[PDB]
RNA sequence: GCUCGCCGGAAGACCAAGGGUUCCUGUCCAACGUUAAUCGGGGCAGGGUGAGUCGACCCCUAAGGCGAGGCCGAAAGGCGUAGUCGAUGGGAAACAGGUUAAUAUUCCUGUACUUGGUGUUACUGCGAAGGGGGGACGGAGAAGGCUAUGUUGGCCGGGCGACGGUUGUCCCGGUUUAAGCGUGUAGGCUGGUUUUCCAGGCAAAUCCGGAAAAUCAAGGCUGAGGCGUGAUGACGAGGCACUACGGUGCUGAAGCAACAAAUGCCCUGCUUCCAGGAAAAGCCUCUAAGCAUCAGGUAACAUCAAAUCGUACCCCAAACCGACACAGGUGGUCAGGUAGAGAAUACCAAGGCGCUUGAGAGAACUCGGGUGAAGGAACUAGGCAAAAUGGUGCCGUAACUUCGGGAGAAGGCACGCUGAUAUGUAGGUGAGGUCCCUCGCGGAUGGAGCUGAAAUCAGUCGAAGAUACCAGCUGGCUGCAACUGUUUAUUAAAAACACAGCACUGUGCAAACACGAAAGUGGACGUAUACGGUGUGACGCCUGCCCGGUGCCGGAAGGUUAAUU
RNA sequence: AGGACCGAACCGACUAAUGUUGAAAAAUUAGCGGAUGACUUGUGGCUGGGGGUGAAAGGCCAAUCAAACCGGGAGAUAGCU
């Protein structure tokens, strides 16, 4: 049982991108930018509460941020959490 | 026996190994086996405190029983076994209770020979008893000095103690080095040489024999620098002082002994 | 040609990194050092 | 794109460590790249790392670390008990195919497994900080059984030749398929089952150990591989539709047999040797306190569960350690073909590269190679360097010797190809058939097919047959050190150090000695056949005289002699 | 059987020429020694500066060693340049 309000902050975005477009058509699994500390049954609990719609099953990981430079300046950006979201069979999403 | 290996190589030429046929092909009793890990020679410091100590094979520990309490069990011996931690060699033996453990391999003692522990005991060979109910001028091994500690002279492949005298409360011990000892009567003492006696008669043939034995090479003072050792320098073969350890103590023949405590139970010194 | 540093990360941590640092109170010592010249990395540790 | 060349026990493929975005795409060429650069490991932007079963975490411990109290220490702190950490070791579980520009045992497809809860009905002794078993272990050697893998034939598809021949004993390609589940084999280990008692296993024990007694000779444990299923599937040479020339979608034959065969597996086995070969948990089992008709245990079945972190890329290197895109360094795994003893060597496969300045010229001189008349060490400090020797089999082989050696001593002969012996032998393997049978992965007999040296005889070609690469120079006298070893990282590898052996000497165990203001630790869980120190240095024959000097050992009558008084 | 023999890997480093503002602050190519052991190697651990370790060369202890490095006494002292 998660607490509502944990459950509100946990999902971050939709993540836009070529292969999770591919994965939203072919698989049903819907790709996400999640909270660092979110864990995949937290996630799954915020899907289905907050998109309302079955979960099947949920695979995270972590994305390490880039170094860039800013002219002379170094600066990293930061880590955050992806989620590939597998929805159940003939559950279309919004 | 000795066998004097062929040489068919060198460095196995000038081996004689000490063959037994009698010792247990085979591993050895398990429960009272345990850990030993090697030294090194180095103590809790860190640094070495004992030369020439190093390396060698790994070696379990056998739990040898010295102190030798089970009174009144009659025990038979089933097998004698190498032990890697000793020149003697140990014997397993079985209690008509069911407890085994193992001892000092004494010299004629062999499967199916029977031993006892106690006051009562035969005295026979591998047989253990208290000094006054030892009779005077037999031969002796694993000897207490305390009573109930645990024996702690002639342990050594082929050595025994001669009870020389037994004067009241004490009973005078010749040990093999020579010393004549007064110990307390009451001290236990297994009857009989210890066992391995033609261990001497070995030789190691060659300088990884002793390696095996965990053995490091010995440098030579006079071989060092003057910082190194006292017999240090030198050009060419120089060696223009009194000898000396390597902390600068003499060697030829100055005696080390200081403990006052234990000077009256000496009856007199080895010669 | 083996050169003298031959990096291992564990190895590092245990001998320089923070903890080491404070087991001990040279080595605290040393870590207030660092704090008092104002530098960024205190420790070893990334 | 087509040729050419190089690596191929790597210059290929996959990891660890280390790095930390170098990965992929688009875009830009100031700087960086030893030249140019449209290219890049460079700049900028975007994208990319998916796990119950891989690894970490986790449970367990080793060396060692920390260490409540504690012992010790001016202070700081040292050592260490209980404990708690610490992998490089022990501990549950996944395979095949398909897919991305870039991830995959992680996604998808199929087919699996694990150990937890929870609930069940069925049963009914459960219970640990304790007992026992187990885990649990060395070197070498030898086979035998296997597979990986390869070769040939069969089969299936395609081919009929840019130049003489090529419908055949011809040419090219393919002929692959897992874990799991079932079977429990080659083989290895052990005698089982029941009963009774017992000073043992800190207490108890129905467990282990020990005694008896009965009765049956098969009982159990272990175990590669094969076979079956998994699989009416998947993959499949290449054909066929579309084409953003990147590829996408459909489709799909055969898919067998024999022989050879590991250093991999059975094997943590067996045999043997002495130098005598981790620990603890998981796992099995036994009970105690306990609880007592409750919990807990095992039984299947249902359901829920398996979080977290790593996953890109380089990894013998242009990405790690070397200031460099540096001829250096860097642990593990994989190991095709022909020749070969071979992981050597040569040429190749798969795959990967041509080393980020080129173009000419064809002087001296330098580097790295090739050949050389006659002579053959005359060179030189020195045959330094080169040259030479170089294989298998067989014959043959001195002094001296510690009887092992010396010895590959020396020195010689044979060596290709073809045919025959023998349309392929000796051997190896081994199918049908036939017989037996406690019935199976069984035993006999049987020899088809397959594979296959070595030799002899006869012929034959060349200047030359161990034809290339590969691959000892040999002998004689002699110093030193017995020997194998070790050493001045980076001018010294030796006659130096070490060594087995020898001797002296200390040390009686709270050992001498060593590290420690100390506690303590090593010596050693050793005990004089042991340990320390010193010298000598295998083996053989030996090892003389001197105790005045300096040391050490013993003595203590006298002389002298501190604090103290 | 073997600190046995020949010999790749692996460990080493006897000769050579090359290099010596190097490709390289010790390498190269050609040969060379050991290659079941007193062998070699990965990972982790321990020993600390008059201290360690040393089959002993004053060797090695982070390209540094007859006393490491870092900071401090410290502007040591310098009848010398
Ligand atoms: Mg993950
Ligand atoms: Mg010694
Ligand atoms: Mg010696
Ligand atoms: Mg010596
Ligand atoms: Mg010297
Ligand atoms: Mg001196
Ligand atoms: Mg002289
Ligand atoms: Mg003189
Ligand atoms: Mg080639
Ligand atoms: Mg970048
Ligand atoms: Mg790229
Ligand atoms: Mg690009
Ligand atoms: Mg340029
Ligand atoms: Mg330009
Ligand atoms: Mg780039
Ligand atoms: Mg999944
Ligand atoms: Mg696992
Ligand atoms: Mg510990
Ligand atoms: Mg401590
Ligand atoms: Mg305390
Ligand atoms: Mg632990
Ligand atoms: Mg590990
Ligand atoms: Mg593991
Ligand atoms: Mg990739
Ligand atoms: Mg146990
Ligand atoms: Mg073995
Ligand atoms: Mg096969
Ligand atoms: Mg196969
Ligand atoms: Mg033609
Ligand atoms: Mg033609
Ligand atoms: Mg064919
Ligand atoms: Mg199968
Ligand atoms: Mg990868
Ligand atoms: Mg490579
Ligand atoms: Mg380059
Ligand atoms: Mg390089
Ligand atoms: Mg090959
Ligand atoms: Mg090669
Ligand atoms: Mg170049
Ligand atoms: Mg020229
Ligand atoms: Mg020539
Ligand atoms: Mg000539
Ligand atoms: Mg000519
Ligand atoms: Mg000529
Ligand atoms: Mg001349
Ligand atoms: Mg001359
Ligand atoms: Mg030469
Ligand atoms: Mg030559
Ligand atoms: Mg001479
Ligand atoms: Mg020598
Ligand atoms: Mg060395
Ligand atoms: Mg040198
Ligand atoms: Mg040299
Ligand atoms: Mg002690
Ligand atoms: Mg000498
Ligand atoms: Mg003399
Ligand atoms: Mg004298
Ligand atoms: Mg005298
Ligand atoms: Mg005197
Ligand atoms: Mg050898
Ligand atoms: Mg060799
Ligand atoms: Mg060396
Ligand atoms: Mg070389
Ligand atoms: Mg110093
Ligand atoms: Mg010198
Ligand atoms: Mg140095
Ligand atoms: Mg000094
Ligand atoms: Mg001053
Ligand atoms: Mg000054």
């Amino acid at each position: 049982m998660i607490r509502e309000e944990r459950l509100l902050k946990v999902l971050r975005a939709p993540h836009v991108s070529e292969k999770a477009s591919t994965a939203m058509e072919k698989s049903n699994t819907i790709v996400l930018k999640v909270a660092k500390d979110a864990t995949k049954a937290e996630i799954k609990a915020a899907v289905q509460k907050l998109f309302e719609v079955e979960v099947e099953v949920v695979n995270t990981l972590v994305v390490k941020g880039k170094v860039k430079r800013h002219g002379q300046r170094i600066g990293r950006r930061s880590d955050w959490k992806k989620a590939y979201v597998t929805l159940k069979e003939g559950q279309n999403l919004d | 026996a000795v066998v004097k290996c062929k040489p068919t190589s060198p460095g196995r030429r000038h081996v004689v190994k000490v063959v037994n046929p009698e010792l247990h092909k085979g591993k050895p009793f398990a429960p009272l086996l345990e850990k030993n890990s090697k030294s090194g020679g180095r103590n809790n410091n860190g640094r070495i405190t004992t030369r020439h100590i190093g390396g060698g094979h790994k070696q379990a520990y056998r739990i040898v029983d010295f102190k030798r309490n089970k009174d009144g069990i009659p025990a038979v011996v089933e097998r004698l076994e190498y032990d890697p931690n000793r020149s003697a060699n140990i014997a397993l033996v079985l209690y008509k209770d069911g407890e085994r453990r193992y001892i000092l391999a004494p010299k004629g003692l062999k499967a199916g020979d029977q031993i006892q522990s106690g006051v009562d005991a035969a005295i026979k060979p591998g047989n253990t008893l208290p000094m006054r109910n030892i009779p005077v001028g037999s031969t002796v091994h694993n000897v207490e000095m305390k009573p109930g500690k645990g024996g702690q002279l002639a342990r050594s492949a082929g050595t025994y103690v001669q009870i020389v005298a037994r004067d009241g409360a004490y009973v005078t011990l010749r040990l093999r080095s020579g010393e004549m000892r007064k110990v307390e009567a009451d001290c236990r003492a297994t009857l009989g040489e210890v066992g391995n006696a033609e261990h001497m008669l070995r030789v190691l043939g060659k300088a990884g024999a002793a390696r095996w034995r965990g053995v490091r090479p010995t440098v030579r003072g006079t071989a060092m620098n003057p910082v190194d050792h006292p017999h240090g320098g030198g050009e060419g073969r120089n060696f223009g002082k009194h000898p000396v350890t390597p902390w600068g103590v003499q060697t030829k023949g100055k005696k080390t002994r200081s403990n006052k405590r234990t000077d009256k139970f000496i009856v007199r010194r080895r010669s | 040609m083996k050169r003298t540093f031959q990096p291992s990360v564990l190895k590092r941590n245990r001998s320089h990194g923070f903890r080491a640092r404070m087991a001990t109170k040279n080595g605290r010592q040393v870590l207030a050092r660092r704090r008092a010249k104002g530098r960024a990395r205190l420790t070893v540790s990334k």
